[PDB]
RNA sequence: ACUCGUGAGAGACUGCCGGGGUCAACUCGGAGGAAGGUGGGGAUGACGUCAAGUCAUCAUGCCCCUUAUGUCCAGGGCUUCACACAUGCUACAAUGGCCGGUACAAAGGGCUGCGAUGCCGUGAGGUGGAGCGAAUCCUUUCAAAGCCGGUCUCAGUUCGGAUCGGGGUCUGCAACUCGACCCCGUGAAGUCGGAGUCGCUAGUAAUCGCAGAUCAGCAACGCUGCGGUGAAUACGUUCCCG
């Protein structure tokens, strides 16, 4: 065990928190509420990128903000896909729960939605040098992005020995606190096994 | 009046100084129903020694936090600096003392994976 | 020489022939030896070509001496465990004979780490 | 052990048991699985086969053996010596 | 100390005798931190023994230390691949601190069925020159000088 | 863990919101005062006829996703190592590494 | 009669955000107050192993820190109460009414 | 001085040289001596025979020690023993009988360790 | 007003002085200062190594079971004991044991939880329920080592508490296997431990108590924290280890 999550190291001071809601007796069931709600769109959501998801909660009423890369796949024109997502989100004994669907300014300098990005072609067909080197121009020709780092391991081209690559281009400084690292993990699905895509995008600091 | 504090290792001191004799009222007892350790009188009493202003002040103090000895400490701290805001120009005599620093010594934090704060586990090589 | 075995799962008979051929070893030790132990495994996955481990730790008067083998049978990894655990001996021996070759030697030819430094006057020889 | 409040502790299965075994006075092995039910002296007479983990062992009660329990007389492990 | 000597502690003079000795002493009998009772005995032991010669218990401290403060003291050296003991000048800090461990040790293995007595005890019979303690700097004197032919290196 | 296993954990529970809430209850009452009378009640054996999984002492705090049945905290309902993922990925409102 | 207003938040900036707020609103109402009183944070520690198997001898710490704020108003006019009930806040900060 | 056939210490505190008799404490003999009235720290060699007798008679009384309360504690192990239950044959093959763990440690009972 | 609690800020930057220095890094000493030279302690663990550990947190390729290797239940087992190894606790006592009086902490926890005053027991505890979602109430007003007084007088003892006999309390459906605690009795080894070996450089080691998580109860002497009292020593890198 190597570095610690990214986001964690910087929780309370550059970073933010996913979930805003006070409860002291209710505080078990609310986080069971909350990662039924999670794990629910997670799977029910994979065509579009979601990037993140966030929760709030106030007595009765929950707001859940979720990011995506293509807000008009998940929703309905006619409401089709707010109303299956709305009812089963009652169903979730969420009380009164609303939506605000929202979306990425730049997706490439997004750190989640590059790594879904490079292991979903990592799925099918694509060499992995090809899927790095891509992402990797990509998010670098974005304004804001300083420096990225791609990284996936497994049986990489469906060999029998597991190999760990990685490319970097510019500064990636995990060991600084004040430095904003974006990080994305999610692992590819292929007939060998299962290859995992982790992605550190540094963009500036913020003091 | 004039009103300082001491502080060592948890250990807090409000001390009240006025010019009366060398009655020492520690939270309404005496030094000697306080603090029946005569280390812990001389260390009370050095500063008022190397200043020769004994028997001169009346002392009326509070006590809170930590044990004997970290009240003793506060408490001399405390009356340099009550000595340093009456009479200011003794202060080479208390400084070159050190009574006028206060000790940073603090209880070192446990740390997981060892007994205590240094103290590591035993282990057995065979 | 009395060794412990620590086996698992199926290894029939490797516990004494281990016990048999370790024990041997005490001799061969130049110094008395306060514990002997012994762990034989073996690897559940067909596809390795070397599956049984043996593993050996004698304390050899508070020096440790380990080694480990792989083997495709009880009895392979236990003999090559010998030949490691006899080297090893060899190259601890640390009595006389083992390091008077080591020893600096003459008085002005050869140089070592523990060599005795020259004696120098205070003026330059000129 | 038990506190003197609660009273003895016996399994309802093996009471009802014993009640119609002496209520006409004879004594049948009775076959039961509550090693926790202490002895009653209703049981003075009347031979069980409590469980063991393995099989039911024959227990004659007597005047000594009255508030113990019935798996103090049926020994789980077996152990005969290395 | 691979990097160099290491500052010392300046640890203060006593309130009661004004002395430094005494402070080292009470904190060579110090254990588990009880440092009253380590001054207790101290106290105890240094008034009974003015009780019985009818002086000041410093200089008689003082004379016992005197009595069995080392000079000479032998170490092993390994010069060449080879170990010797070799006799070797012991420095007055080094002196003080054997000479008052000595006093405190023996003090702990007397029969005076108190520790305030064994050391007031101990104490006398250094001052005396008759104390175990004093034996001992004698045995470590004739250790030094027995492997005096070591001195050279 | 099992699947299994976690669903009777939850039966568990219906059982005993069912029953130990005052069934297994009322029988406590009457056995604690010395006064009431127990003996002949069979409060004792009343309440040994009811279903063992009435009791919550047959219960176990998993948890609450992952089914883990050690390493439980009572604040989240969670595993040791699901509550160590989750705070990293700040899923847990005012929750931080610690320094001190 | 004066009640007595607690406030409790997670994030230090929030609570007092929302403190300086309701003093505003109160003082706007003409109403005189206390004060945002701080009280001692509270802090929950946990400590954890770092890996799935073994290795007990890494743990990780982690702290759930409180921070209470208290207000504490008078002349409870029924507009300065109607306001009240009136002010959002954010999520995070709870408000205690007493 | 002879109690119950117990040759009691030549100079001792009275509670602590009744310690010795074999039924018998520091609460015992703290309580007895609280209730026949003898003072509890006079020494040993003090006792008239008029004192001897009121603790031989109280002791008789409203106590059991010596040989009969060793006698009774030996048929109370026999019983136990003989009626087959768990700690009658731990009792039989001396092993400790409270629940004790038997891996490593219980030499108390199993006497002095020997090598096989 | 003084503490304190929690917000903001100042404050240590070789900043200044003197000397070494290539006038360079850097270094020694001094002043000021609460603090002096990365102040103390944390969090943070590069590329990789050891096919290190984990298919029993989880997920997962392939293989296998599928009237069973799934699944429900009672009882038992994971606690077995001729031994061996490892980590600890309690001791072997007078720098102590016992009794009486008496003084100083920090941190933390509490809703179907903390639970006080009172009353009943000798004691675990029983009855009862004040007040508390708690800087408020309860954990006693919080400690123990400490200080003062009395006793014990060097003994396998007024040390040591194992083991065992009898009697109880509480939790729990239920303490036989297999809980903790309380009372009376019992009173083992143990006289400071071979070869060898471990930790620790200052508020540290040693020692004293307190709290928390898990938890109906507890095998907790474990683990994670908190404060009380508080040492010795470092000449120096030849040797051992990395």
């Amino acid at each position: 065990g190597q570095k610690i999550n990214p986001h964690g190291f910087r929780l309370g001071i550059t970073t933010e928190w996913k979930s805003r809601w006070y409860a002291d007796k209710q505080y078990k069931d609310y986080v069971k509420e909350d990662v039924a709600i999670r794990k629910l769109l997670a799977t029910g959501l994979e065509r579009a990128g979601i990037a993140d998801v966030e929760i709030e909660r106030t007595r009765d009423r929950v707001r859940v903000d979720i990011h995506t890369a293509r807000p008009g796949i998940v929703i309905g024109r006619r409401g089709t896909e707010a109303d299956r997502i709305r009812a089963d989100l009652e169903k979730l004994t969420g009380k009164q729960v609303q939506l605000n669907i929202l979306e990425v300014k730049n997706p490439e300098s997004q750190a989640q939605l590059v790594a879904q990005g490079v292991a979903e072609q990592l799925s099918n067909r694509v060499a992995f040098r090809r899927a790095m080197r891509k992402a990797i121009q990509s998010a670098m020709r974005q304004p804001n992005v300083k420096g990225i780092r791609v990284q996936c391991s497994g049986r990489l081209g469906g060999a029998e020995m597991s190999r760990s690559e990685f490319y970097r281009e510019g500064r990636v400084p995990l060991h600084t606190l004040r430095a904003d690292i974006d990080y994305g993990l999610y692992e590819a699905k292929t007939t060998f096994g299962r290859i995992g895509v982790k992605v550190w995008i540094y963009k500036g600091d913020i003091v | 009046p004039i009103q300082t504090v001491g502080r060592r290792k948890e250990a807090v001191v409000r001390v009240r100084l006025v010019p009366g004799t060398g009655q020492f009222n520690l939270d309404g007892r005496t030094l000697e129903n306080y603090f029946p350790n005569k280390v812990h009188q001389q260390l009370i009493k050095a500063p008022l020694v190397t200043v020769d202003r004994v028997d001169q002040f009346d002392i009326y103090a509070h006590l809170d936090g930590g044990g004997p000895s970290g009240q003793a400490g506060a408490l001399r701290l405390a009356i340099a600096r009550a000595l340093i805001l009456v009479q200011p120009e003794d202060r080479p005599a208390l400084k070159k003392a050190g009574f006028l620093t206060r000790d940073p010594r603090a209880i070192e934090r446990k740390k997981y994976g060892l007994k205590k704060a240094r103290k590591a586990p035993q282990y057995s090589k065979r | 020489m009395d060794v412990d075995v620590s086996t698992d799962g199926e290894l029939p008979g490797a516990a004494e022939y281990a016990r048999e051929k370790i024990g041997r070893l005490s001799r061969r030790a130049h110094r008395p030896v306060l514990h002997a132990r012994v762990r034989l495994t073996r690897h559940g996955d067909p596809a390795v070509e070397r599956p049984v481990i043996a593993q050996a730790n004698l304390d050899v008067n508070g020096r440790q001496v380990r080694a480990q083998v792989e083997g495709v049978n009880a009895r392979e990894a236990v003999d090559r465990l010998e030949a490691r655990l006899r080297s090893r001996l060899e190259r601890i021996a640390e009595h006389w004979e083992a390091r008077r070759g080591g020893v600096p030697a003459e008085a002005g030819r050869e140089w070592r780490h523990e060599s005795e430094p020259a004696r120098r006057p205070g003026y330059f020889p000129r | 052990p038990r506190s003197l409040k609660k009273g003895p502790f016996v399994d309802d299965h093996l009471l009802k048991k014993v009640d119609v075994q002496n209520e006409k006075n004879t004594k049948q092995v009775i076959k039961t699985w509550s090693r926790r039910s202490t002895i009653i002296p209703d049981f003075i007479g009347h031979t069980f086969a409590v469980h063991d983990g393995r099989k039911h062992v024959p227990v004659f009660v007597t005047e000594a053996m009255v508030g113990h329990k019935l798996g103090e007389f049926a020994p789980t492990r077996t152990f005969k010596g290395h | 100390p691979r990097k160099g000597p290491a500052p010392k502690r300046p640890l203060v003079n006593d309130p009661v005798y004004g002395s430094q000795l005494v402070t080292q002493l009470v904190n060579k009998v110090l254990l588990e931190g009880k440092k009253s009772l380590a001054e207790r005995i101290v106290y105890g032991a240094l008034e009974q023994a003015r009780e019985k010669t009818g002086t000041d218990p410093v200089v008689t401290l003082k004379r016992a230390l005197d009595n069995v403060k080392p000079a000479l003291e032998v170490r092993s050296r390994r010069v060449g691949g080879a170990t010797y003991q070799v006799p070797v000048e012991v420095r007055p800090d080094r002196s003080t601190t054997l000479a008052l461990r000595w006093l405190v040790n023996f003090s702990r293995q007397r029969r005076e069925k108190t520790m305030v007595e064994r050391l007031a005890n101990e104490i006398l019979d250094a001052s005396n020159g008759l104390g175990a303690s004093v034996k001992r700097r004698e045995d470590t004197h004739k250790m030094a000088e027995a492997n005096r032919a070591f001195a050279h290196y | 863990a099992k699947k299994s296993k976690i669903v009777k954990n939850e039966q568990r529970r219906e059982l005993v919101q069912r029953y130990a809430e005052r069934r297994a209850e009322l029988k406590r009452t009457i056995r604690d005062p010395a006064s009431s009378p127990e003996r002949r009640a069979a409060a004792v054996s009343a309440l040994q006829r009811l279903p063992r999984d009435s009791s919550p002492v047959r219960l176990r705090n998993r948890d609450v996703v992952d089914g883990r049945p050690r390493g439980h905290l009572r604040k989240f309902g969670l595993s040791r190592v699901r509550v160590r993922e989750m705070a990293h990925r700040g899923e847990l409102p005012g929750v931080r590494k610690a320094s001190w | 009669q004066k009640i007595r207003i607690r406030l409790k938040a997670y994030d230090h900036e929030a609570i007092d955000a929302s403190a300086r707020k309701i003093v505003e609103t109160v003082t706007r109402t003409g109403a005189s107050v206390v004060g945002p009183v701080p009280l001692p944070t509270e802090k929950n520690v946990y400590c954890v192993i770092r890996s799935p198997h073994k290795y007990k001898d890494s743990r990780e710490h982690f702290e759930m820190r409180t921070h209470k704020r208290l207000i504490d108003i008078l002349d409870p006019t029924p507009k300065t109460v109607d306001a009240l009930m009136r002010i959002d806040l954010p999520a995070s900060v709870d408000v205690n009414i007493q | 001085a002879r109690l119950v056939g117990v040759d009691l210490p030549r100079d001792k505190r009275m509670e602590i040289a009744l310690t010795y008799i074999y039924g018998i404490g520091r609460t015992r003999s703290n309580e007895i001596l609280a209730a026949t009235g003898i003072d509890k720290n006079m020494r040993t060699k003090d006792l008239t025979d008029d004192q001897v007798t009121v603790l031989r008679d109280y002791i008789e009384g409203n106590l059991k020690v010596e040989g009969d309360l060793r006698r009774e504690v030996q048929a109370d192990i026999r019983r136990k023993i003989e009626i087959g239950c768990y700690q009658g044959l731990r009792h039989r093959r001396g092993l400790p009988v409270r629940g004790q763990r038997t891996k490593t440690n219980a030499r108390t009972r199993k006497g002095p360790k020997r090598t096989i």
